[PDB]
């Protein structure tokens, strides 16, 4: 199992599409090939889903390491508030309550003071 | 839980116009798209099928491809082209002239962008899809080249969903073109790898069961298509309509594959007789799996005596008991166990729905698993031996762009597909 | 003094479709919850209507698209009718882990709702199969979420168990072997319930010819009102539930009892009737009527509870107990003597006019636990080791990330399953 | 809250008079000026739009400026000129002749101070003014050129007041003079300096909007100018109609310019259908919103799928749910927010009226604000960057009195005007 | 014993429209004036016919010919009906200080006439919005100018917090930065509204999927007249707004408590229905009834009022109180012990002939000082921050000749605001 189809089928159509996201997204998409994870997870910053960095969690004791993004390197269970996943025929972002985060959650949030202005 | 038809090709859009006629027909519908039934069951169904517009105005949610605008004409200008909107009516000038190549490569991609924003159009809309449908022919050019771009490109949206199509086997007494094997081949190199599952229709199979077992004199596209839609109606409402066994087709999809390159199904269609013995014949569960068992009402050119079945389901219609279908599913388990594969002791999924068919007051619709579908896929390939060596009408595909290891790779992936039957044929 | 009937599945739900009506039977119920006198399974409101005390859980709208436009919908509540979407496709790993759980933060956020409206509550009791996808799995996955919430209350199972020769689906021992394990683990109770011998009744003792699933849930729902509902009515032996969980499972892991039921009198054979206390005993102890295929003539007996409906008199239950130890042939073992328990209501049974069994005057149950019932998991075992050998429908799971070391480690607990019975089969 | 429509060229006056064609049937009130309604909406607002003279004689507060007499002797001869009184008729011979330097510098400055003086009558019989409406094209030689004069006097008389014209930006398809891109550079130099704000209107963009999305043969002037005047009319009377959000225009200009020289408008009109689909579409707040975020609706030539949005007005009108509304409109923010701007999160602005519009049910108008605008605003100047090297009829307006430098200074203004845009787009 | 209701912006008539409406509904009040018995909202003349204490404020005369052309005309009088002649531009300057000061003279010397009019005088309540131009701005210059003149008087307010997700426009947070700390100021207690956990509320335990302003005043004037009606109607504990102010604010800058009401039941939903006193408290306790988007879980509990109608019985209310200490969720503070103030009237609640409320015995309302209030406030603190930082829209009121220093000083305010939830939320 591996959420990295899945993945790819959500930054080419929802957070990466643009002609300026483009060249960003360029480096991106090498990068997933790369990593050698199948669970890959999206950084957001509030609920209005801008993209901010993606992550390599896994639910053993796998890093949570920061791919590639702008973010924190560590993000602790307690770090996390939301959990996201992602409709293919929405083309966004759903919300998951509260529960064990594994393979079929996409995305997340996180804290607001964890953010620097 | 809705269902998007898209059918392709001059064939699949003649195919469908049958199909909708049926669902139309099955709703009590006006042919401008009003409903005139009176039953709930044709009330609360609506959603999977059809779109409701205002007034009471229901538009099929059916897609309808081809390069030439002249088979949707006659739709069109004919009964049953007024319910569907001018967006279903998509298409290019000119054709491919049943051409693969152009079709998915060089001349038929232009059009799948308008086509899968169309789909994007009606997905948006949907409020929950179960699975996408399809149907076109292996000798399809605008059918089949098309679709396999389709397909290709819907798994890599939608993964989720189920992702089937209703091909046409070609015969070798239906000779319309020579690179039709060529069509063929190319297509089952993609359609294994980006369908779900499928079905195993030949026409020249069911020439045999107009005239053999039905009494017909002439054997009509239409009237072939009727019988093809009584069998494509009748596994996909078994979805939509309540019973005590109610079968998804995700549930099938489960039961009927063990390996997921392994989804090619044998169906077959039970209350086959003609008006002669209307007056002859008595309608019990043991008389249909009597008929059922039959390898002449088969819409495939296949002997299942010869091969050996992966697995059976078994689609039902009518106010049954639960008694006479689970003894009578045994009794052929206990006849025929020989055409089974061994590790498996029940090879045969019952799909019972408690309601009944307009007319018909019990229907059933056979599908099949059999080791003998390979038969056919030895008749595409020795054709296709024959024809590569020669390289007759090559040039034709070779200004397009097309190559001839890619061809060996696709005649390989069709040795492996035989090879694949005979590491469970025994 | 109130518990909860729980039905998740396709199974399920079609059993309290009938179950619900026969509750309505008990006191001639009307459709809106106006009743002369009983609050156990129902709860009073204000306008002196009554609402069940029930769970119906299907990921497939359909079937509860026929509860909610049926007769009795006045009776149920929204809260009660718990619907999902997407369908399980008859999958273990969807059923419990996948398209279950966008469901579970729901439906355990509705029971705690009806915990709280129940006061001393005894538990609860479910009702699916063995073999399918959402009473399978989602069963697996409730049950597991309600051990930890209440640790302390009745967990009841009455289970359908598919034949070995009738399977309407042939993931159904591929479903089964990882439900067991988690339904031994939490269950208190559990009952296993092959259609097959209840065809065998239904054609012989009731001579129908033509049954459906809703006249096979007849039958069986009138044995579980002798159960469920008649041991709260008073009667010369009021036992309750509880007394059961110590008195028939003294094991740790022993907790699958037969449920048997042999007054099967149909319309016409009540003109030639004439029925002891003794003689219902006799054909209680008859193979067709056991309502599993299987042969407690080969297995060890552990306890016999018995539970009795109507005309009872306990000088002659007394007569009927040297009978059963006149007519041994039953093997029972040593580690009890003489353990048989006996509930007696005064109440006579109840009859569904629309049903095809005859008006009686006394109904007789009869539990027992006997070391038959492995073979019928050794059934299951042979058809599952077959499918493990050539691996066919892994994908299913594997592309729902499930693992196939754990598939062989459910084996072994299903082999200590199996290790269970040869412990009290060869020892005495 | 009065407003005074002053109809400036041959285009402008063409263009209102089927505007004041929509305001006169709006309040069902015969073409002598007799009110014949019945409701009270179309009997309060009437001191906005409408003089009352004696007799139920409605006066249209409106100004037709030309220096030709001929566009306006068609529409006096023509029906709804006998509405309109005759001090509206002030005109020179001869005109410009597309000339912007004749109609603002030398020729044009004296009937102004003809019309300012009928302006300065209309204002004193006015009871509370809201703002000034006008009307014409950047290449409008009698209707910019005499306009930009106007609002820089107007300004300077009423600074409080609402001074915003609906301009035509000129199609590269559609080629009067050459020195037209020299006369949208030069009103583009004094438009940014005396309005408050404008809108983007394209022809062209209008021929796809018949066509593709309307079915329509032979578009007229008449028939653009129709559809233009629902989007003009669809703006202005949601300050007149009540409703539950009642959006005034300067409360508009609040909420959707962030920098005071940028103040350039995108309209968009949301009910756009064909009679075909008349009978197969639902008209729905999803199904409006979904052409409202449709570029091919727009009324300029622009990607906004290119440019990002500034700020979003939507303009409603019908009997519509505010839940209905809200959840929309945030459905599009989750959708395409990468099309804003970053720093502010609502780019959307609501505007639900009360008021159903007449026949339809719901409509809705859409008026976005991108950066997409430059690509029109560099149309202009890369066409003038070629014209002001050969000096291509520059001795017509040298004669006038014209400055190369002052050309460059307007080029300035037009490199600083994309620059703006550029700052703000990324 | 007389208060005056105060009306200003399109958002607060449109909540007045209504809740005049609801306030003839408690006596079943003809349009002209004539009710068989009550002079605290009202005016009794010589003819026998009542005029409401309304102050009805808007600079655009749009929504006041709404008013004044409508039913209820015959009660409002032209004194009552206060309207401008140009708008306000959505704008807090305009409303403060350039447009508001020509109506200010008119506006402050009618409440004057009221006033005397008044004999025994509590004060006001003011029904406005955060972010408008009429509502944020001319309400900052008209409770400038009360709390001077009348400084012994009730302060109140009832205002209408936007949508962090939903706001009708971009200028809602740029007006509301200024508006709250001269809010803060003057005001004795002010409420938030927030409409988007309103529509929660009508789609779900109302199932209304087409609201509008109309109908969301239905439900909020309610909850206002269970505040405002009935406090002065008797009942077993007749308890007054003037104990409220010391009993639910025992700070200097304290006073936003959160208004809360769940019993809120649809029309089909009655038929299913029996809630007692603890029930009701529970939902009370739900973040789906809370009225403003915001999670109750973490946020510490300063104080919980009670204002209940109807079928009260005391000793059960004994009860409830131990029901909600055994059920704490709630985070209460320890600077007071268990202050739990009650409020019972016996008088049941109103129901509005063409609402889709159904009829109950009795109505729950909860007032409580939360530390989640600030979450909200931080949600307008960022959206400020980033059109201060890009210099957005700031011309609109340097153009009125507002300061850019002053803007950032109303944030050090509103950073001051959230340092009172820190002090309280920290310390304990
Ligand atoms: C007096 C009477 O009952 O006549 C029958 C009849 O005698 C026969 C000949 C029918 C008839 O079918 C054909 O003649 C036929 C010819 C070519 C291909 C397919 C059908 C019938 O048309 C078919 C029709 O069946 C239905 O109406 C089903 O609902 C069917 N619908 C259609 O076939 C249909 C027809 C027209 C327009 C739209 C649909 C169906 C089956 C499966 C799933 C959905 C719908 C019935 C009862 C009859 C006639 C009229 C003669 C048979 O078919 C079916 C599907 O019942 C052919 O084999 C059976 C044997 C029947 O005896
Ligand atoms: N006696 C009886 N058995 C039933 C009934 N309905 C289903 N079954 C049995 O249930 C088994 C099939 O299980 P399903 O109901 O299809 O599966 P499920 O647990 O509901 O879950 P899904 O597969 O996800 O829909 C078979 O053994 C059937 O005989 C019923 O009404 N009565
Ligand atoms: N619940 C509710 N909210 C309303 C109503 N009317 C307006 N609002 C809210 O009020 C806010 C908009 O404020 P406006 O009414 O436009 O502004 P104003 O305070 O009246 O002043 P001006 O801008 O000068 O007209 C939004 O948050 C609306 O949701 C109403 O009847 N009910
Ligand atoms: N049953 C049936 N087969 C058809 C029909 N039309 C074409 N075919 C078959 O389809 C094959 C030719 O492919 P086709 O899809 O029509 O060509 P395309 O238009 O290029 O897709 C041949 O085997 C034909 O016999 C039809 O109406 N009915
Ligand atoms: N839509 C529309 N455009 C017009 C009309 N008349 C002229 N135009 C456009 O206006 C421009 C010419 O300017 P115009 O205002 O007519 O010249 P003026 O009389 O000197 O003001 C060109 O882009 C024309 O296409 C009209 O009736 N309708
Ligand atoms: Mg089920
Ligand atoms: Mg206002």
């Amino acid at each position: 199992k591996s959420n990295k189809p899945i993945i790819h089928n959500a930054i080419s159509h929802c957070c990466l599409a643009g002609k300026v996201n483009e060249p960003h997204k360029n480096s991106i998409l090498e990068e997933l090939e790369k990593c050698d994870a199948n669970h890959y997870i999206i950084l957001f910053r509030d609920a209005g889903c801008q993209f901010r960095a993606l992550y390599c969690y896994y639910p053993d004791t796998e890093e949570i390491y920061k791919l590639t993004g702008t973010g924190p390197k560590n993000i602790t269970k307690k770090m996390i508030d939301k959990l996201y996943k992602y409709s293919s025929d929405r083309k966004q972002f759903n919300l998951i309550p509260a529960k064990t985060m594994s393979v079929s959650v996409d995305a997340l949030t996180i804290h607001n003071h964890l953010w620097q202005p | 839980r809705e269902i998007v038809h898209i059918q392709a090709g001059q064939c699949g859009n003649q195919i469908g116009a049958k199909f909708w006629e049926v669902i139309s027909d099955e709703h009590g519908i006006d042919p401008t798209g009003s409903y005139h039934g009176d039953s709930d069951l044709q009330l609360e169904r609506i959603n999977v099928y059809y779109n409701e517009a205002a007034g009471n105005k229901y538009v099929p949610r059916a897609i309808l491809v081809d390069l030439e605008p002249g088979t949707m004409d006659s739709v069109r200008s004919g009964p049953f082209g007024q319910i569907f909107r001018p967006d279903n009516f998509v298409f290019g000038q000119s054709g491919a002239g049943n051409n693969w190549a152009k079709g998915h490569y060089t001349e038929g991609a232009e059009l799948v962008d308008s086509v899968l924003d169309v789909v994007r159009k009606e997905s948006e809309s949907c409020d929950c899809l179960q699975g996408f449908q399809l149907t076109h022919s292996l000798g399809g050019g605008t059918g089949s080249g098309m679709g396999t771009l389709l397909i290709s490109k819907i798994r890599e949206e939608y993964p989720d969903r189920i992702m089937n199509t209703f091909s046409v086997v070609p015969s070798p007494k239906v000779s319309d073109t020579v690179v039709e094997p060529y069509n063929a081949t190319l297509s089952v190199h993609q359609l294994v790898e980006n369908t779900d599952e499928t079905y195993c229709i030949d026409n020249e199979a069911l020439y045999d069961i107009c005239f053999r077992t039905l009494k017909l004199t002439t054997p009509t596209y239409g009237d072939l298509n009727h019988l093809v839609s009584a069998t494509m109606s009748g596994v996909t409402t078994c979805l939509r309509f309540p019973g005590q066994l109610n079968a998804d087709l995700r549930k099938l999809a489960v039961n009927m594959v063990p390996f997921p390159r392994l989804h090619f199904f044998m169906p077959g269609f039970a209350p086959l007789t003609s008006r002669g013995s209307q007056q002859y014949r008595a309608l019990t569960v043991p008389e249909l799996t009597q008929q059922m068992f039959d390898a002449k009402n088969m819409m495939a050119a296949c002997d299942p005596r010869h091969g050996r079945y992966l697995t059976v389901a078994a689609v039902f219609r009518g106010r049954m008991s639960m008694k006479e279908v689970d003894e009578q599913m045994l009794n052929v388990q206990n006849k025929n166990s020989s055409y089974f594969v061994e590790w498996i002791p029940n090879n045969v999924k019952t799909a019972v729905c408690d309601i009944p068919p307009r007319g018909l007051k019990m229907s059933a619709t056979f599908i099949g698993n059999s080791t003998a579908i390979q038969e056919l896929f030895k008749r595409i390939s020795e054709q296709f031996t024959a024809m590569f060596r020669r390289k007759a009408f090559l040039h034709w595909y070779t200004g397009e762009g097309m190559d001839e290891m890619e061809f060996t790779e696709a005649e390989s992936n069709m040795n492996d597909l035989v090879s694949e039957y005979q590491q469970y044929q025994d | 003094r109130e518990c909860i009937s729980i039905h998740v599945g396709q199974a399920g739900v079609q059993i309290g479709n009938a179950c619900w009506e026969l509750y309505c039977l008990e006191h001639g119920i009307q459709p809106d919850g106006q009743m002369p006198s009983f609050n156990t399974f129902f709860s009073e409101t204000g306008a002196g209507k009554h609402v069940p005390r029930a769970v119906f859980v299907d990921l497939e709208p359909t079937v509860i698209d026929e509860v909610r436009t049926g007769t009795y919908r006045q009776l149920f509540h929204p809260e009660q009718l718990i619907t999902g979407k997407e369908d399980a496709a008859n999958n273990y790993a969807r059923g419990h882990y996948t398209i279950g759980k966008e469901i579970i933060d729901l439906v355990l956020d509705r029971i705690r709702k009806l915990a709280d409206q129940c006061t001393g509550l005894q538990g609860f009791s479910v009702f699916h199969s063995f073999g399918g996808g959402t009473g399978s799995g989602f069963t697996s996955l409730l049950m597991e979420r309600l051990s930890v919430d209440y640790g302390k209350k009745s967990k009841l199972e009455f289970s359908i168990y598919p034949a070995p020769q009738v399977s309407t689906a042939v993931v159904e021992p591929y479903n089964s072997i990882l439900t067991t394990h988690t339904t031994l683990e939490h269950s208190d109770c559990a009952f296993m319930v092959d259609n097959e011998a209840i065809y065998d009744i239904c054609r012989r003792n009731l001579d129908i010819e033509r049954p459906t699933y809703t006249n096979l849930n007849r039958l069986i729902g009138q044995i579980v009102s002798s159960i469920t509902a008649s041991l709260r009515f008073d009667g010369a032996l009021n036992v309750d539930l509880t007394e059961f969980q110590t008195n028939l499972v003294p094991y740790p892991r022993g907790h699958f009892p037969l449920a048997t039921y042999a007054p099967v009198i149909s319309a016409e054979k009540a003109y030639h009737e004439q029925l002891s206390v003794a003689e219902i005993t006799n054909a209680c102890f008859e193979p067709a009527n056991q309502m599993v295929k299987c042969d407690p003539r080969h297995g060890k007996y552990m306890a016999c509870c018995l539970l009795y409906r109507g005309d009872v008199v306990p000088k002659d239950v007394n007569a009927a107990i040297a009978t059963i130890k006149t007519k041994r042939t039953i093997q029972f073992v040593d580690w009890c003597p003489t353990g048989f328990k006996v509930g007696i209501n005064y109440e006579p049974p109840t009859v569904v006019p629309g049903g095809d069994l005859a008006k009686v005057q006394r109904a007789v149950c009869m539990l027992s636990n006997t070391t038959a019932i492995a073979e019928a998991w050794a059934r299951l075992d042979h058809k599952f080791d077959l499918m493990y050998a050539k691996r066919a429908f892994v994908h299913w799971y594997v592309g729902e990330g499930m693992e196939e070391g754990e598939f062989s480690e459910a084996r072994e607990d299903m082999a200590a399953l199996e290790k269970d019975y040869e412990e009290v089969g060869v020892d005495s």
